[PDB]
């Protein structure tokens, strides 16, 4: 149980892109982020 | 037949096939030799040694085969601990054999000392979890073997400039193995710091030209823990480079074994958070087959906290993560670090909407009060807060020029402020880009990372 | 030496907790061997300090003597006759306590193999010998003295003074030192007696409470006494800080931040070995606050507090502390040596927020108020990056409330040290602010200050109050 769980690395006997590219593009309609334009809103609607 | 003899013979001929400490490969072989050395004092060991044909005239190495003749004797194989003195002993013993490089037998001697301190090592651990029954300090056994291992690989010396051959000698081929074995003791030890020698003068003992032409699992190991060194240390971007090139190699090495997946699993668990820091985010993708579903979908709650501007979201998850987090050293610098690409994302999603839509080039400070006041949530001001804690205690909706001129001052926002205005200015555009530019360019420039590959 | 050969542990219930190295080894051939005992390996001797109370034992030759040296101290009027029939007894009691091996020979320092176990035997705040030397030498304060136009020093108000390498070539005799009770007696006086003499007593009870956390190292105790002492001596030192700084009476803050952080390394170093013993200190938690403190900008603490258990994490004064460090951080601190590290929050404002609490410990602000100028200089130099080259001169009545400065005569002398120009009396014109660390290379630092705040709250208690708690 400790072997597996531990940060240590195992001991094994011996014999590409993983980043989303940019994420400022892609937007998708979040549920914060529609009480926080709804929040604009009514900023925008109260201030002159 | 006299089997010490025969023992010695071998010892003599550079052949070590009976020279280890794990019974379970030597049971049967000691089990001859205790008998046959019953009897033989100390002394008459020593002499078996010294006066033995082929003995080499080495001291240590007689001090060596004399070390194994007391624990082959003298060996309780139903007890780990009264034996213990005559097994590290020999191994100490066994490790100064290699100290001089032109020592005899030291190419024959390298395989049998890396095998050998794979058993010490967990026979270590093994002893010093019962350090109270022992009286023994916490990790005096395997902090033993860390000192041990430490004057070895002391006595690794660089190539001569212009050597006679490409012979790799046996100490050279195993550096990286030794690193990387040190370096372990001292994150189990629970004194990482001590790493910083072993780091700092790995490159400099090395002979081979590029760190690439070590074999590829001490080269992920190394990055692995030389990585967490870093975060340790809060240097994020230092640590990003090592994960992110230790899971590359990795996934470059063919899952022959589930350590693979679980050694890239423990990659992960440090990569995900240091480039999140640092404004990226993984497609989990490439990420499945070390990943569980629950993993996933937890840094994905993360993700969407940062990435959106909720710091309420980032605190409650923190908190809900924080005891692992802090096992895995990974809680103070998330709660610090996070905060600063949260709020990027906040203010980026209002100056959206507010200038680049709606064409208003003035951020009243009014404004951005309100939307902390969503993103933050409570604070240890606020009623039902009586007690400060790291989650309530460090963001405030009142400081809003503050949170602007630390996201100003890291790059992160193109922008001038008016203290006696009460607003900050931003340049008149519809691309937002120009005025939040990206998190991790920005973060990177000011922040240069050694080179990945190391040499 | 020739000390008595030490031996491993053959007890039988741990050779069975500990287990066999492999499971069936009479499969093998192997046969159960009455192994003669062997003696402990040099790598696995233990010289952990004491955790735990032991019995005051003192010699009785020991004790008669050091009644000799009391009763001669009362009888010898005269200052040099004393010292000089005390310094013949010293050479005989040196040799004696050699021959009983209640003290190491001074001949020279041997393998830890045999080491002795120091007992102090010094009953006195202050040992006799040592208050006839100080006599002669003229170094007796007037704090250790029953009459102040007295010259001897008195054996119920003389401080042992903190033993320098200087003098005592030769290990201390038992004499020389303070057992632990007398060493929590003697900070009990120091806490009813001393606390109020500061600011002017400050030299005094600095070198006084180390030799108080010197006895302790000495004897190698990190019993409950020693916790309790180094405990309230860091206390005193934080009451200290903000003494010396309100006072303006001139100190070394860098003596007394020294001394509070070796006081603190040596808590962690009990409470850690404490917790391992599976005891508990139940003050852990305030002090793992302070030497979070200690080094604010030190990546090492967060990784130590990471590890401890969640009750010590969790404590309100660790989490104070640890949001302390979290606001104080800054990407841009400048300093030789120093690695810059990535998104810090360089939180100015929340810092002077949080400083203002009345749920701040007085004490941890008193610690913070040392980085009160330091916080200040890169709170401006961060805002003056947001001002375009044109803009006004700040108000200095908004950089008050900002940076919660004592009066206008403090930011006025804040701007003249860091070279800002001041405009029309009453501004600062942050563009002039041409530094980019807070530590100027040609000029020593600017005093240290206190807010006003802290020290209204400091009248509203008492030194001994807060020492105790």
């Amino acid at each position: 149980k400790s072997l597996e769980e531990d940060d240590e690395f195992e001991d094994f006997p011996i014999d590409t892109n993983i980043w989303e590219e940019n994420w400022d593009d892609v937007e998708v309609d979040d549920d914060f982020t529609n009480e926080l334009k709804a929040e604009l809103d009514r900023y925008k609607r109260e201030n002159q | 037949m006299d089997m010490a003899n025969q023992l010695l013979d071998e010892l003599a001929h550079g052949n070590f096939s009976h020279l280890t400490l794990n019974l379970s490969q030597n049971g049967r072989e000691i089990a001859i030799l205790q008998k046959q050395l019953t009897g033989f004092d100390d002394k008459q060991l020593e002499t078996f040694v010294e006066q033995h044909p082929a003995m080499p005239n080495d001291t240590r190495f007689k001090i060596m085969c004399t070390s194994f003749l007391n624990y082959a004797r003298d060996v309780d194989p139903w007890s780990a601990w009264s034996s213990s003195d005559l097994i590290f002993e020999f191994y100490q013993c066994l490790i100064n054999c290699l100290i001089n490089d032109n020592a005899p037998h030291i190419e024959m001697l390298i395989p049998v000392a890396t095998r050998e301190t794979e058993f010490i090592i967990n026979l270590a651990g093994k002893l010093d979890s019962f350090h109270l029954q022992l009286h023994t300090r916490s990790h005096q056994f395997l902090s033993h073997i860390s000192s041990i291992l430490s004057r070895l690989f002391n006595s690794i010396k660089p190539p001569r400039g212009n050597a006679s051959s490409t012979n790799i000698p046996g100490k050279q081929r195993i550096l990286l193995y030794l690193v990387n074995k040190l370096n372990n003791i001292y994150f189990r030890i629970e004194s990482p710091q001590l790493c910083s020698n072993i780091f700092k003068n790995f490159q400099p003992k090395s002979m081979l030209a590029h760190f690439n032409e070590y074999q590829l699992d001490q080269q992920i190991e190394y990055r692995y823990l030389l990585g967490r060194y870093y975060l340790l240390n809060s240097q994020v971007h230092n640590a990003f480079v090592q994960f992110n090139e230790a899971f590359q190699s990795l996934l470059n090495l063919p899952l022959t074994n589930q350590a693979i997946t679980r050694n890239g699993t423990r990659i992960l668990n440090y990569m995900i958070p240091t480039g999140l820091i640092l404004g990226k985010m993984v497609k989990w993708g490439p990420l499945r087959p070390f990943l569980s579903q629950e993993t996933i979908d937890n840094w994905s709650v993360l993700y969407k906290h940062v990435r959106y501007g909720n710091i309420q979201g980032v605190s409650l998850w923190l908190r809900q993560n924080e005891r692992h987090l802090c096992a895995r050293q990974l809680l103070i610098v998330l709660l610090e670090k996070l905060p600063m690409v949260t709020y990027r994302n906040l203010i980026k999603t209002v100056i959206k909407s507010w200038t680049t839509e709606w064409g208003q080039n003035k951020l009243p400070y009014s404004l951005i009060e309100r939307v902390l006041q969503l993103s933050i949530g409570p604070t240890f001001e606020d009623p039902g807060a009586q007690e400060i804690t790291i989650y309530n205690g460090i963001h405030s909706p009142k400081n809003v020029e503050n949170v602007l001129v630390t996201l100003i001052n890291l790059g992160l926002l193109r922008a001038n402020c008016f203290p006696q205005l009460q607003l900050c200015v931003v340049k008149k555009t519809t691309m937002i880009q120009e005025i939040v530019p990206p998190v991790n360019e920005r973060i990177t420039k000011m922040f240069p990372a050694h080179s990945h590959v190391l040499w | 030496p020739d000390k008595k050969k030490k031996y491993m542990i053959n007890d039988a219930k741990t050779i069975q907790l500990v287990g066999p190295l492999i499971s069936s080894p009479d499969n093998l051939g192997f046969q159960k061997r009455s192994h003669k005992a062997r003696e402990l390996p040099r790598f696995l001797i233990n010289q952990e300090p004491q955790l735990e109370k032991r019995a005051f034992v003192q010699d009785p030759w020991d004790k008669a003597n050091q009644e000799k040296m009391i009763s001669l101290e009362e009888s010898i009027d005269d200052l040099n006759e004393l010292y000089e029939t005390l310094k013949k007894m010293r050479n005989t009691e040196r040799s004696i306590m050699e021959e009983k091996g209640l003290v190491d020979k001074a001949d020279s320092a041997k393998d830890l193999y045999d080491a002795i176990v120091f007992q102090g035997t010094c009953l006195d705040m202050c040992p006799t010998f040592e208050r006839s030397r100080r006599n002669v030498e003229y170094t007796v304060y007037s704090y250790e003295k029953n009459q102040p136009n007295d010259k001897k020093a008195s054996r119920t108000k003389a401080l042992k003074v903190f033993a320098r390498p200087a003098a005592a070539a030769a290990p201390p005799l038992p004499s020389d030192v303070r057992p632990p009770h007398i060493l929590v007696k003697t900070l009990d006086y120091i806490v009813d007696n001393l606390l109020t003499t500061l600011p002017e007593s400050e030299g005094f009870l600095w070198d006084r409470m180390r030799s108080i956390r010197q006895d302790f190292t000495y004897q190698n105790y990190s019993g409950p006494e020693a916790v309790d002492c180094n405990e309230r001596i860091v206390r005193i030192h934080l009451l200290i800080l903000h003494i010396m700084v309100k006072s303006n009476v001139e100190f070394s803050l860098q003596q007394e931040l020294e001394q509070l952080h070796k006081s603190l390394i040596t808590l962690s170093e009990i409470y850690d070995d404490v917790r391992s013993s599976g005891g508990t200190c139940p003050n852990e938690a305030e002090f793992r606050a302070y030497a979070l403190l200690s080094k604010i900008r030190d990546p090492q603490y967060d990784e130590n507090i990471q590890r401890l258990p969640k009750h010590i994490f969790q404590d309100k004064l660790v989490q104070m502390a640890l949001c302390f460090r979290r606001v104080i951080s800054n990407s841009a601190y400048t300093e030789r040596g120093f690695v810059k590290t990535e998104n810090c929050l360089n939180f100015y404002a929340r810092f002077f927020q949080l400083m203002q609490s009345p749920s701040l410990p007085l004490l941890m602000g008193f610690f913070l108020q040392m980085h009160l100028t330091d916080i200040r200089f890169y709170a401006l130099r961060a805002l003056s990056h947001t001002l375009n080259k044109k803009h006004k001169p700040i108000p200095f009545i908004y950089l008050e409330n900002m940076l919660l400065f004592n009066n206008r005569q403090e930011i006025i002398e804040f701007c003249n040290y860091y070279s800002i120009e001041i405009i029309n009396g009453d501004a600062a014109d942050l563009k002039t602010l041409q530094h980019y660390s807070h530590k100027l290379s040609e000029t020593q630092p600017l005093k240290k200050t206190y807010l006003t705040c802290l020290e209204r709250r400091l009248q509203k208690t008492t030194y001994k109050g807060l020492i105790n708690g």
